[PDB]
């Protein structure tokens, strides 16, 4: 039966996973003639096997008392419809329990069923944490519903649904402003309700700010530490042609061949830059050929993938989807370089330890489209205007009103459309739920699946309030739960590859080297240099730095504006002097704060004089008085040492970051070929801003789309519907021909793709500093050594080397940890 | 002198001179804006404009440009002096202030691009043609030189819990 | 308030040791109530609605009743401390990029696309209203009957712009989470010009969001596990 129930339970889902909207009725039948048919199937091995093994030691397993309950609750139906209890909705419940046998799935696999084990005390133990953010939201839609409640009384007929009116209104506008979706439009009412951008108004922003600034900090407070120690608990039982110089001269050529790919004007046909790129494609061709044949010269999976990337570039010197394969001229460079290929198996193996938690998560969410089909199949339908209900209705022209005013009104031909993202079948459900998962239009589903009527009929304003449960169950248990235990895989799979602290600190003592002071001679001039190492001299320097700075934010929109711009000018060009003078410019241009306070001093006298230039007879040049804020941390340890390492360790890791660099040139090269003749016209998401006509504005588009922002609209903006550009060229008729299908794999592969390998940067980063942030500060450590390192050249202050035998006296001078 | 002899420094410096010839040429070849009203055309410069067809002259007419660009040249003659006795006396440190000298001589030089770009907005048609991309490539040879020897030059990030930007060699 | 005299009155005249009143979690159901009291005795005394929003901390007395959950409070504020230097970083970058956005974009989107003659804006179905530029390099407005004048108060009804510290220092804040930054990027584009404005966001979206959400990643994993091992044994 381990592979007798694995048949019967996939000719059941494959039937479950077929029903859509207008489906023939033949198929309705089968699926009636079958339904039946597999759950005899299901009662029989509920009974030829409970016979043989007992009726008191077969409940025992948690696994098979369920197995019972799927029959239990499917004979009713089957003998429930042959009732007068029709309730049409009411045998949607009995149909919606049948999706339930789907679990069977999930028991044929020894990890599906063993992952669990823990996680029975990830949420049940800490479901008092998980209670807590529940309890947070509804104080916060409480404090909504008193703030904004009954304020949005517009006087416009724009709509405004995710407003605070009601209890479930306002929870519902509160999870909205907490998963950070759209947040910054119900900013824009609740600030608009009350005055506008006066006074009292803007300051309702701060309601806006402390539940997103402080509802996601106990957002990554829960669903993390439920993914980061009991995701470590499951894996602990668990546990229980030869030379160089030729190499480094080849390596600049597939870097210029493919850069010459990258700017080439893709709209027209016969443009002045094609045909220069396409003399540099062959004169680029005529020099790789011979590093091919010399390999085979010299010689007879890495050490062939030179060949066939030239080999379908050179045979022109359909027709345009090689071109397509030829954005692969860079991924011939894995192989000259060493760490580019020894991250790539770093990611390849990354991703299999990884491959368990992505099998669980396309079935979760394979799960959730099979109810989304049975609750929203073909409701998502409107007309033009929503005073038409049917097909029928929805015919002719009708009336809109410019600006909300009676007198002001166009025709328009109403027609009966279908939404962009629908639950018909249960691939556009999944596509659906797919865009919900990002955060990105899930209102826009929220606000339509609350307003669903019936099979083929038009919304109706809130009709059904309470399918917000949908939305806001799947929103938890995958984008919340499962999105952060991926994470936790992947920092705990990554933790394990990385006493210590007796070792750490001998090879500190072993390979330190002491800090250079250049204390100075001759006393007249150290009479200077004593008053600009005293503390008061920085301390009156930072507060100099901080009114500076609020003298930069008085400035506002409609002189005492640079009287006191010249006067900081000065006082910082005399303490840039001066300390010149106290250090002799042979210790002051040591320390790189000393380098950097010069730069902006002469920066900013340059602006200076420049403004003055032109006002006798450049706008970037006044952000070096700006950058004197920076200066000022140099200062403050605490928050130097974070930076550095996390700076040390975003350079030590080069090599995963071109990763990143090298997706983005191949996917921006693809986009620009595949649609980037798509007209630019206002109103669509491909426009003047956002288009593919050029190298930067793809690469800019990608990054917008990496960010998360209305990328599923752009998805949309290029699909075979569009106008190609006026000047690009195509034959007579063809005008709305333009894009392709394709994008529907070219964007919903793009941000998965870049999910992954940005999450890769992040946690290597984060682990290479394992050290750092897993420190107690209280017991022994290199700061304490950084203080003994400043206490011995203090007394040493040029480097010397070792000192005196007694100056012993610093050893008075260190405190408990190294007493 | 470890800092002040490098491979990886002293082709830096090499770029740095070519773009003090480029940024010395860009400043005195007045043939680096055409002018197309249409068969009068003139070549537009920092200092003098010249007339073309038979009558060949040069004359003067924002004196921003210009002077900006000799504060661009004056930063110039101050980096390099700077930058040569950073050979002798064991004075390699010297080494950083030049470099920064360096990279404000190009963003003046820059500015002046703009400011005369933007004089060629008053006035035909336009086409920077001979000493204008002379110009921008010596803005990006003088700052990309100036930022990567400021670099070279700047010790290391310390990478090591004991190392220390400011060390004792 | 019967159960807060009851209090009161078992413990000292109010604290006589800091009993009652220092006892933790129970200063804040006599604030609750206090102030409570308040109101009700202020609404008799006109016969405004600010002091009735103080009703809300109601569902707080919950988590001073059941002590598990003071536990589980008192963890997700224990973790808090070590987060002192991200936020006082992040702050710090949202002061300086809100001085550069007010020194560069001061007043540049006023400006707009009206109908000759009218004070209405011209723009298309599903455009938002953006800025324009006339003798200008932003861009040109290219509605039939349309021209090109200023004295319009901002893109998102005046809320979005880099005009005095405060609408910057929001509006750089509402780039920084990565919500509609897109958004005052095109704005800027179609006001000054298209070819240097995105060095400000492309830059903003990686050290503001990206580097400090790693920043942010690192402390708590860290203080996750140093909580786990240092209390497994
Ligand atoms: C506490 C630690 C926090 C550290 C955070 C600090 C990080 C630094 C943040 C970078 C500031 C942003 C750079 C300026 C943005 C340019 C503004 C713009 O594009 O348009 C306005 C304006 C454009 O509007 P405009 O209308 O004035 O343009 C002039 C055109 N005419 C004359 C016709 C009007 O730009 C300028 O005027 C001059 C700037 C042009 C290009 C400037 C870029 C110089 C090179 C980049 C500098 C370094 C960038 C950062 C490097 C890495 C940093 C980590
Ligand atoms: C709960 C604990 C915090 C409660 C404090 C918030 C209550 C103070 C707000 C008072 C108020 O909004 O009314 C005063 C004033 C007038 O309001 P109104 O008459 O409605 O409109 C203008 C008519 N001339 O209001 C105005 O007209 C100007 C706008 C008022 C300013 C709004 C302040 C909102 C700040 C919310 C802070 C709470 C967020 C964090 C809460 C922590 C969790 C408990
Ligand atoms: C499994 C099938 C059970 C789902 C029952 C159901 O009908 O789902 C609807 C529910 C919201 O209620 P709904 O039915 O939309 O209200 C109007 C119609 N009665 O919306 C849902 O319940 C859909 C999500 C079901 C929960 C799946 C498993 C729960 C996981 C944590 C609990
Ligand atoms: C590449 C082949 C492998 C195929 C899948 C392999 C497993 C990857 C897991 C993917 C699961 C994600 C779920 C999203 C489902 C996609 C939506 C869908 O199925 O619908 C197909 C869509 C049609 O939808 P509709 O709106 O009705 O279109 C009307 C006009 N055509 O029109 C479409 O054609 C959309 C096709 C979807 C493209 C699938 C490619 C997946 C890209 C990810 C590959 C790498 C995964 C990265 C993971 C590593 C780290 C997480
Ligand atoms: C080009 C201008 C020169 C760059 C600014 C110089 C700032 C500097 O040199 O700081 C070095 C700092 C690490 O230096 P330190 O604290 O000595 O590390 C040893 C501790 N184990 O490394 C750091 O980056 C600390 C944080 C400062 C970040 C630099 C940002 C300023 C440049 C813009
Ligand atoms: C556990 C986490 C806790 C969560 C932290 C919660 C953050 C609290 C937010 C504090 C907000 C302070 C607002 C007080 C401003 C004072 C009001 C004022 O007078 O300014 C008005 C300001 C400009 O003047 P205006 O009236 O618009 O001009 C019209 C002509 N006179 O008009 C305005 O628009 C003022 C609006 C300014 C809002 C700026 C928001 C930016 C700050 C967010 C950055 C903080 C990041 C925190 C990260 C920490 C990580 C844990
Ligand atoms: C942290 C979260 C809170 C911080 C945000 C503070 C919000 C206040 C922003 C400044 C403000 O509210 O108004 C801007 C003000 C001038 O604005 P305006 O009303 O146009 O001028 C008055 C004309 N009679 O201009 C000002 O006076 C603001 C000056 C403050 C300078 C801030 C820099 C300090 C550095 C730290
Ligand atoms: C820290 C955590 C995360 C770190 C991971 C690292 C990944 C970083 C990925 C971020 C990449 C962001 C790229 C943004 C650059 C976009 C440039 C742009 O948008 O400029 C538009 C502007 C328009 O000009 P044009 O198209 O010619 O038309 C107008 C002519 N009147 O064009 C111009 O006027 C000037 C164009 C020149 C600009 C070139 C500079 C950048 C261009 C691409 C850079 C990357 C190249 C390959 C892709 C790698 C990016 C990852
Ligand atoms: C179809 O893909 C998916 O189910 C995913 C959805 C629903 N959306 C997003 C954005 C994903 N992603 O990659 O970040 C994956 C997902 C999500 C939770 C855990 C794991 C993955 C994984 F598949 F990426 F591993
Ligand atoms: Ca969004």
């Amino acid at each position: 039966f381990y592979w007798l129930v694995i048949l019967i339970v996939a000719l059941n889902t494959l039937s479950i996973a077929s029903e859509h909207h207008n489906q023939p009725l033949w198929l309705t039948h089968l699926q009636d003639i079958a339904n039946r048919v597999l759950l005899s199937l299901f009662t029989i091995e509920m009974l030829l096997k409970m016979y043989g093994l007992g009726l008191r030691q077969y409940f025992m397993s948690i696994f098979n008392r369920f197995d019972c309950f799927v029959v239990c609750s499917g004979i009713l139906e089957l003998l429930l419809v042959e009732s007068g209890a029709m309730t049409p909705l009411g045998i949607s419940v009995l149909r919606c329990i049948r999706l339930l046998r789907l679990f069977k799935i999930t028991k044929y696999w020894t990890s599906l069923s063993n992952l669990v084990a823990s996680l029975l005390n990830s949420i049940r133990s800490i479901a008092s944490l998980l209670l807590l953010l529940f309890l947070f939201i509804i104080i916060f839609a409480l404090l909504g519903m008193q703030l904004f409640g009954g304020r949005y009384d517009f006087e416009d007929t724009e709509v405004r649904r995710s407003n605070f009116d009601n209890f479930p209104q306002a929870l519902i506008s509160v999870f909205q402003v907490l998963t950070g979706e759209d947040w910054n439009s119900v900013m824009y009412n609740g600030i608009m309700a009350y005055g506008g951008p006066s006074y009292p108004g803007v300051l309702v922003c701060i309601y806006f700010i402390i539940l997103f600034v402080c509802g996601n900090y106990i957002l990554l407070n829960v669903f993390l530490a439920i993914a980061v120690d009991n995701l470590a608990e499951a894996e602990s039982l668990t546990s229980a042609v030869n030379a160089t110089w030729f190499t480094n001269f080849i390596l600049l050529f597939i870097l210029l061949s493919s850069a010459a790919l990258a700017a080439e004007d893709p709209i027209r046909a016969e443009s002045v830059r094609n045909q220069i790129l396409g003399y540099f494609d062959i004169a680029f061709t005529s020099v790789f050929t011979v590093e091919i044949v010399l390999k085979m010269t010299t010689y007879g999976y890495f050490n062939i993938l030179d060949l066939l990337v030239v080999a379908v570039s050179l045979i022109s010197m359909v027709v345009k989807i090689l071109r397509v394969l030829r954005v692969l001229r860079p991924l011939r460079a894995i192989n000259r370089a060493k760490g580019l290929k020894h991250v790539v198996q770093c990611v390849f193996v990354a991703i299999r330890t990884i491959g368990n938690i992505v099998l669980v998560t396309t079935l979760l969410q394979f799960m959730f489209a099979c109810i989304g089909v049975q609750l929203f199949k073909g409701k998502f339908f409107s007309c033009n205007d929503l005073s038409k209900m049917t097909e029928e209705e929805c015919r002719g022209y009708y009336y809109v009103y410019k600006d909300g005013d009676p007198t002001q009104m166009e025709l328009r031909p109403r027609q009966w459309i279908h939404n962009d993202f629908h639950f018909d079948n249960v691939l556009s459900a999944m596509m659906s739920l797919f865009t919900v998962s990002t955060f990105e239009g899930w209102p826009q589903l929220l606000y339509r699946a609350i307003d669903s009527n019936e099979e083929d009929m038009g919304p109706v304003y809130n009709n059904r309030v309470e399918m917000a449960i949908f939305f806001i169950i799947y929103i938890i248990l995958i984008a919340f739960f499962m999105m952060n235990i991926f994470v936790g895989f992947v920092i705990v799979t990554f933790q394990e590859q990385g006493d210590k602290n007796q070792r750490q600190c001998v090879q500190y003592a072993l390979k330190a080297r002491p800090l250079r002071c250049y204390i100075p001679k001759n006393p007249y001039q150290y009479q200077v240099w004593y008053v600009v190492t005293s503390s008061y001299f920085e301390y009156l320097m930072f507060a100099l730095i901080m009114l500076n700075t609020i003298c930069l934010g008085m400035q506002h929109y409609h002189h005492i504006s640079d009287i006191l711009n010249v006067a900081f000018t000065i006082i910082f060009t005399l303490e840039m002097i001066l300390k010149l003078l106290a250090f002799k410019a042979r210790g002051y241009f040591g320390d790189p704060w000393n380098v950097f306070d010069f730069l902006i001093v002469i920066g900013s006298i340059i602006d200076v004089i420049l403004s003055e230039i032109d006002t006798f007879l450049s706008a970037f040049f006044r952000l070096f008085r700006v950058m004197r804020l920076i200066k000022l941390l140099s200062r403050a340890e605490g928050v130097r040492t974070l930076l550095w390492t996390f700076i040390k360790s975003f350079q030590a890791l080069p090599y995963v970051a071109l990763l990143i660099v090298m997706l983005f040139f191949i996917y921006a090269v693809i986009g620009m070929q595949m649609f980037g003749k798509i007209a630019l016209v206002d109103g669509t998401q491909i426009n003047r801003n956002n288009n593919f006509q050029t190298f930067p504005q793809a690469v800019l588009l990608l990054f917008r789309c990496a960010t998360g922002e209305a990328w599923q609209e752009i998805l949309l903006a290029c699909s075979y519907g569009k106008l190609c550009d006026p000047e690009s060229d195509y034959a007579p008729g063809e005008e709305y021909t333009c894009g392709t299908n394709f994008a529907y794999y070219y964007f919903i592969s793009f941000y998965m793709l870049c999910a992954f390998l940005i999450i890769n940067l992040f946690v290597a980063v984060i682990m290479d500093n394992f050290d750092y942030l897993t420190r107690d500060w209280s017991i022994l450590g290199p700061h304490h050594l950084d203080e003994f390192k400043a206490i011995w050249a203090e007394y040493d202050p040029e480097a010397k080397g070792r000192i005196k035998h007694l100056d012993v006296t610093l050893l008075r001078r260190i405190q408990p940890p190294l007493g | 002198m470890s800092p002040t002899e490098a491979p990886k420094v002293r082709v830096t410096l090499f770029c740095i001179l070519v773009g003090i010839v480029l940024a010395m040429t860009a400043v005195v070849s007045d043939h680096w804006a055409v002018l197309s009203p249409h068969c009068e055309a003139a070549h537009f410069g920092l200092w003098r404009i010249c007339t073309k067809r038979g009558e060949k002259n040069c004359s003067y007419f924002s004196i921003s440009a210009a002077a900006i660009s000799v504060f661009s040249l004056g930063f110039l003659i101050m980096g390099t002096i700077c930058a040569l006795m950073a050979f002798r006396k064991k004075r390699d440190y010297l080494l950083r202030p030049a470099s920064m000298f360096y990279v404000f001589a190009g963003l003046c030089l820059f500015v002046s691009l703009e400011v005369m770009r933007q004089s060629v907005k008053r006035m035909i048609e336009y086409y920077y043609s001979w000493s204008f991309a002379c110009a921008c490539a010596a803005f990006v040879l003088l700052f990309l030189g100036g930022i990567s020897l400021l670099l070279f030059s700047l010790p290391r990030m310390p990478q090591n819990p004991w190392e220390s930007c400011m060390d004792a060699e | 308030s019967i159960e807060a005299a009851m209090k009161i009155i078992a413990y000292g005249f109010l604290f006589h040791q800091d009993a009652y009143l220092r006892s933790g979690w129970n200063v804040l159901d006599f604030i609750i109530v206090f102030l409570g009291v308040f109101t009700a005795i202020l609404e008799q005394v006109n016969v405004v609605k600010a002091l009735r929003a103080f009703r809300v901390l109601r569902p707080l007395r919950l988590v001073s009743g059941v002590p598990s959950l003071q536990v589980v409070l008192n963890s997700i504020f224990k973790a808090m401390l070590p987060l002192f230097h991200i936020a006082l970083l992040v702050l710090f970058m949202v002061i300086i990029y809100a001085i550069i956005g007010l020194e560069l974009f001061k007043g540049k989107m006023h400006k707009t696309c009206y109908y000759i003659g009218t004070d209405i804006v011209a723009t298309v179905e599903n455009e938002k209203p953006s800025p324009c530029a006339r003798t200008g390099s932003g861009r040109p407005c290219t509605i039939n009957g349309s021209e090109c004048r200023g004295g319009w108060p901002g893109p998102n009804h005046g809320i979005t712009h880099f005009d005095n510290f405060g609408f910057s220092m929001l509006t750089v804040y509402q780039c920084i989470t990565m919500e509609g930054w897109t958004d005052v990027l095109y704005w800027v584009n179609d006001a000054i010009g298209n070819e240097w404005p995105w060095i400000y966001f492309v830059t903003l979206i990686l050290l503001g969001s990206f580097f400090i959400l790693n920043l942010v990643l690192g402390v708590l994993s860290g203080e996750f596990t140093k909580e786990r091992e240092k209390a497994k044994s």
